[PDB]
């Protein structure tokens, strides 16, 4: 979940 | 298809200038060290690191172009890699000695304090120790860990499959240009390749030997993890 | 310095003549499996594979010249990788199966019939299925498993000429699969290309091996199956 | 007395 969250964000 | 078009020179900049910044720890030297403020500051700057990681990875030629799905298992599996080859290469000037950070200098003495540590840090000194043998590059360097990341999860999956193939196809003409364009012979070039790409052989290893060790380590409350850092473990299991 | 002036073709000739035999398993395909008789079967092919791998070993050129203690260093390393790439290259032709022995050809299902298996056998025939995709050939499949052998160990290693063979030895092999290459008619740039894509296999090979090396020493601890003396040493030399 | 020690030994 964070991960994925993170690759969206930058 | 942007990334299928850059020349080696190129992808090159492109990856050199995606670096990371190379973070310092939280090390305290006013305390002595123990098994679990060791495990806690190691832990602390991974997570740290991680964040800068997630943001290179984007700036890999090709990456952008998967799946978030894709991206993410891709980085679940090649994570604690990508950390170790940092590493390495970062120890590479420091003979006997881990660099983690600036301010985290640690020999293998200072590994005991962590139990089961000290075999890892022996691993990762030796290939430190194989890197100044050969003279590592930083430019080679920086192909071998992008390989690394779209490597290592590729096949534990199909038109995006084809996608990163071509990609790693490139980083090796890539670092077939580097050697090239540094004077080696075609011969030297052929061998050379063999001998960086079998450094990833042994980044594998130490990886499932650390993944280990740290789920150990959660397992026995030594250290809390992060919450990003709980999940890029459990993907291992 | 005789695997030093080895011709490329010699090399080939060495490796090819080198190979050990396909064994087959103890297993009659009237009774069903469970879990412990699965893991038996496993195991006790592999134990005999073991035997026939030593002598394989020896006949790798550079490898008779290794000190005793460094030949039982690269074997203990390598061991399970061996065994893996030789799976996964007999399953080549077999799409979705893993020939472990010619009378022990098994699907993915059957995997699930050991606790925690069926993600290693899941491993194990996507890298078959590599294999395939490469259309990856026999002369490479002994270079690369010969290799396996010299390189997983190498730098667990005062004679530091020793580490400087084996990377003669090492740089040979690779000058043997880009000869193979060049004799398919591969240009230089499909060379290059191919000996990268080759060598990456071996990365995957070697996460596989650490899996499998937690998953036997799980099913020894839990008693699923009772263990060769020389397999339990085998494993106790990876923790 | 490891086996390995004494198959590499012994090896045919
Ligand atoms: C996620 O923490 C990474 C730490 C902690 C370990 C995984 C220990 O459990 C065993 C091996 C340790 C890692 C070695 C590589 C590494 C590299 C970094 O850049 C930061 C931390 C770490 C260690
Ligand atoms: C030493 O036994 C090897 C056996 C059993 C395993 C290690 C299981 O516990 C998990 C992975 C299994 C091996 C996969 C590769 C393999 C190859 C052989 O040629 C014979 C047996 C085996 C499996």
């Amino acid at each position: 979940k964070i991960l994925h969250r993170l690759l969206q964000d930058s | 298809s942007l990334a299928l078009s850059l020349t080696a020179d190129q992808m090159v900049s492109a990856l050199l200038d995606a670096e990371p910044p190379i973070l310092y720890s939280e090390y305290d030297p006013t305390r002595p060290f123990s098994e679990a403020s060791m495990m806690g500051l190691l832990t602390n700057l991974a997570d740290r690191e991680l964040v800068h990681m997630i943001n290179w990875a984007k700036r890999v030629p090709g990456f952008v172009d998967l799946t978030l799905h894709d991206q993410v298992h891709l980085l679940e599996c090649a994570w604690l890699e990508i950390l170790m080859i940092g590493l390495v290469w970062r120890s590479m000037e420091h003979p006997g000695k881990l660099l983690f950070a600036p301010n985290l200098l640690l020999d293998r003495n200072q590994g005991k304090c962590v139990e089961g540590m000290v075999e890892i840090f022996d691993m990762l000194l030796a290939t430190s120790s194989r890197f100044r043998m050969m003279n590592l590059q930083g430019e080679e360097f920086v192909c071998l860990k992008s390989i690394i990341l779209l490597n290592s999860g590729v096949y534990t999956f199909l038109e995006e499959k084809d996608h990163i193939h071509r990609v790693l196809d490139k980083i090796t003409d890539t670092l077939i240009h580097l050697m090239a364009k540094a004077g080696l012979t075609l011969q030297q070039q052929h061998q050379r390749l063999a001998q960086l790409l079998l450094i990833l052989s042994h980044i594998r290893h130490m990886s499932n030997k650390g993944m280990e060790h740290l789920y150990s380590m959660k397992c026995k409350n030594v250290v809390p993890l992060s919450d990003l850092l709980l999940e890029m473990l459990d993907a291992h299991r």
